[PDB]
């Protein structure tokens, strides 16, 4: 690490850019470009309902999106309005479910179906990543991030100092990255899973009271997504975008 | 001696690529030389190569001499220092003066970081002054002149 | 008097909206700027004037007028005081997908209607990501092929020499690895002709070259990361600091714009934009007593800016000072 | 086969908008 | 003598990672390590 | 049949 | 032999499964 050095390698989290915005002009500008190459393999029905669709598309960029807010908050307010009322035994909630089924066993007292568990593994990361430990080692190596990495020993061993504060610097945002970070990968959508659990719900007491296991729903996504174009289900990627946004703001 | 001058004339100038998939570099330079790089440079150069060729030609050479003397003083910094934080985007000129800010200011970020995690200005002022020690130690630095820029600090916190 | 658009979004916009139109009306060309604002700019207008962008401006904008790529020019290192680099000819050239479209990096049981759900929406994924790569090669080759073209069209002193960074890695620097290939591999003719030195180098040993001896190099290429905006802010430095290099975006139309962060106010880079446009449309006599009366101000009063070192004065007192000597 | 709710299937609530307005009132 | 070359730097013994930082960045460090040896290498 | 829907499956 | 066992063990698999649903995006929402 030769030369007196001008500079010393301090850092502040503030600094460090911290914005994830989510920009909603581009992805729509993207959306109208691929709709216009859409276009010249398009018949002409399509051609027709692709030209409206572009029109709407520059419609909403002269108005600057407020046109689009409205438009996904009413859809949205049409989804919010329709779970309650598929809310169909509120006063027999959930966890009071396998009681009953305890019951029936006791009183009735063969090829099984099996389940497919997802949610439950990832309760088990919640058991770790909620832990006090787990958060203090957070708190107090983002203090003093240097006395992890083997920093002299890393001087030595580079002629060039650039290299050392660049390693330095991505353990931060690993880090960062890793505290900000949730149990899910993914951003699920609220509304779509209590409509299934409202649903469900509503089965399962009708189940209570009283072959193959093919699910006839994916032989009518099938037909849907072969129905619609590409740039509408483009289209939803960018709705769904927007319910993340306008409930933060 | 004036093997290895000339070598050093022929990198600043250009003139050859350094013995690898290297950088020119102040410290990729200075490393492999006994760090008297400007002073023994500029006095080989006034000695041994400034009266042999004609006055046009070395009037040419210690002006562009100069120019990547300041250059390579400038490649000193970071990429990441130079650009993000804001150290040449007023000028080289201002990079010291920016240098000088950033110091400050960062230092200031780095206290308020390490006193609202710990509190105990006594406690913290003490791992600052331990950190900016370590960080000399590290980059090759005067510990007299950390010591010093950390009580200008606290001063003026 | 044509009406060429000029984008604002802050006092620093209208104000040098007013000092610009003060400079052009003593300069007398037929031509004059409408405040206008990033979204909602009038499209069908290929050359137009505007002020600093941020990054999500850059993108609208690009996305409205199908921009591709950011060119740089560092003119005015000739006027910076003590210059440590004078006459620099060279230009950084930077991509822009980035900032016009962020988002590109993004069987349980052999039962029929599953494979088929997923064969149609793989199908539907595979259309869209086709399409997208497809226009980030097209934006990729829109680059390299301006910086060939540059290269070309300069003085070439049987050098010609571009850089071309090129961090290993990511999906961006791998495209751009793939179309240098592509086009050094299949033109080959213009390139052996003209002595055009393409170079794929790695950041670490390309903006030291850039740094120490640009003489070496006419052309840089960088992609949309942020190795690429290290690389132009570099530039944008080296050439006097942010407010005299002065930029410029093309694709499939011409915007020049001048850079400035929050507390810069010299307006050199948009006067040197100006100038470019000028001489763009026809009127060269124009763009040249524009520049003289720059280097007029810079070399007879030297009234330098305030964030310049030595001389310091104002943005309207420098503006003044450049009518003056235009007129 | 086993059944499933007009709001199970896909764009529901477009169809299903006026019985939304006549019951949640 | 090749001043040109650069000099052989001290051995850099194994890294020998951390519990805390393992713990805290389970599948990360082999990724971070290996462009460790990238920048060694380019950068 | 009593098997059971599960859209996200 | 008779499938009300089998059902009602579906039942409540399936009920579990809803209800480890709920307290993930319970303690989501909290975090």
């Amino acid at each position: 690490v030769s030369g007196v050095a001008p500079t010393i390698y301090l850092r502040s989290k503030a600094a460090l850019p911290a914005t994830s915005t989510t920009d909603v002009r581009p992805q729509l500008y993207a959306l109208q470009r691929f709709a216009k190459a859409q276009l010249k393999t398009a018949t002409e029905a399509e051609r027709a309902a692709i030209e409206a669709d572009i029109a709407r598309y520059q419609e909403y960029l002269d108005s600057d999106l407020e046109k689009l807010k409205q438009d996904v908050a009413e859809d949205t307010a049409k989804k919010q309005k329709l779970i309650p009322l598929l809310d169909r035994y509120p006063d027999v909630p959930i966890e009071k479910i396998p009681e009953h089924a305890n019951v029936l066993l006791k009183k009735i007292d063969w090829p099984p179906t099996p389940v497919t568990n997802v949610y439950a593994p990832m309760a088990e990361k919640l058991a770790l990543k909620s832990n006090p430990e787990l958060k203090v080692l957070f708190k107090e190596a983002l203090l003093q991030p240097a006395k992890l990495l083997p920093l002299d020993v890393d001087y030595q061993c580079s002629h060039d100092r650039e290299v050392v504060e660049a390693k330095r610097d991505r353990y931060l945002t690993a880090l960062v990255e890793a505290e900000q970070a949730p149990p899910l990968p993914f951003t699920p959508d609220v509304l779509q899973l209590q409509l299934e659990h409202n649903v469900l719900k509503g089965e399962l007491i009708d189940r209570l009271r009283a072959p193959p296991q093919v699910n006839p729903l994916n032989a009518i996504l099938a037909q849907h997504t072969a129905q619609t174009p590409v740039h509408r289900s483009l289209e939803k990627r960018l709705w769904t975008e927007v319910r993340a946004t306008a409930v933060s703001e | 001696d004036a093997v290895k001058f000339q070598t050093l004339y022929n990198v600043l100038t250009g003139k050859q690529h350094l013995k690898d998939q290297v950088p020119v570099k102040d410290c990729n330079l200075t490393a492999i030389f006994g760090a008297s790089w400007k002073a023994d440079l500029n006095k080989w150069f006034d000695s041994e190569y400034a009266p042999k060729l004609p006055a046009a030609e070395r009037d040419s050479a210690k002006k562009s001499l100069d120019l990547y003397l300041k250059r390579v003083d400038l490649t000193r910094y970071t990429r990441e220092e130079l650009t993000t934080y804001g150290i040449l985007a007023c000028g080289p000129g201002k990079v010291d003066a920016l240098t000088e800010k950033h110091l400050l200011e960062t230092g200031k970020a780095r206290l308020e970081e390490l006193t609202a995690g710990l509190g105990n200005k006594d406690e913290g002022v003490n791992a600052f002054r331990k950190e900016v020690e370590q960080e000399g130690k590290y980059a090759n630095w005067p510990a007299e002149k950390s010591k010093a820029l950390a009580d200008k600090v606290i001063a003026a916190s | 008097a044509k009406t060429i658009p000029f984008v604002a979004s802050t006092a620093l916009g209208e104000r040098l909206f007013a000092g610009v139109q003060k400079v052009l009306a003593a300069a007398k060309a037929p031509v004059s700027l409408v405040q206008t604002d990033a979204k909602f700019a009038p499209a069908d207008a290929k050359y137009l004037l505007a002020e600093p962008l941020s990054a999500a401006a850059t993108g609208e904008l690009a996305n409205k007028y199908g921009l591709s790529s950011k060119v740089t020019s560092g003119a005015a290192s000739q006027f910076y005081p003590n210059s440590i680099y004078p006459s620099l000819n060279v230009e950084v050239v930077q991509n822009l997908y980035a900032l016009s479209n962020p988002a590109f990096s993004s069987v349980t049981v052999k039962d029929e209607s599953a494979i088929k759900l997923a064969e149609l929406q793989k199908e539907t994924e595979r259309n869209i990501s086709s399409f997208f790569r497809d226009e980030a090669n097209k934006s990729v080759q829109a680059t390299l092929r301006l910086a060939c073209d540059k290269a070309i069209k300069t003085k070439a002193d049987k050098k010609t020499v571009m850089v071309v960074t090129k961090p290993h890695g990511d999906a961006f620097d791998d495209l751009l690895a793939q179309v240098t290939k592509s086009e050094s591999d299949g033109r080959a003719d213009e390139l052996r002709n003209s002595s055009v030195s393409v170079e794929p180098t790695l950041v670490g040993n390309a903006w030291p070259k850039l740094v120490m001896f640009p003489e070496g190099v006419n052309v840089v290429v960088c992609g949309p990361n942020a190795s690429g905006d290290q690389v132009a802010q570099l530039f944008v430095g080296i050439a006097g600091g942010t407010g005299m290099v002065a930029q410029q975006l093309v694709g499939d139309a011409v915007v020049f714009t001048s850079a400035n962060a929050e507390d810069n106010e010299n307006p050199t880079g948009a006067l040197l934009a100006a100038s470019n446009l000028l001489t763009a449309l026809g009127h060269e006599a124009e763009a040249k007593k524009i520049a003289a009366a720059v280097a007029k101000a810079y070399t007879t009063d030297r009234i330098l800016p305030k964030e310049l070192p030595g001389g310091k004065a104002d943005l309207e007192a420098f503006i003044d000072a450049v009518a003056k000597h235009a007129s | 086969l086993p059944r499933v709710h007009p709001a199970l299937y896909p764009n529901s609530h477009l169809a299903l908008a006026k019985e939304v307005a006549v019951l949640a009132k | 003598v090749d001043w040109t070359s650069l000099p052989a730097a001290p051995p850099r013994p194994s890294p020998s990672a951390p519990d805390t930082l393992i713990r805290l960045l389970g599948s990360v460090v082999d990724d971070l390590a290996d462009a460790d040896k990238v920048e060694q290498k380019y950068g | 049949n009593y098997n059971f829907i599960n859209n996200n499956t | 032999l008779s499938p009300i066992p089998e059902h009602l063990r579906l039942v409540k698999n399936v009920a579990q499964v809803q209800i480890d649903m709920l307290k993930l995006l319970n303690a989501q929402a909290a975090k």
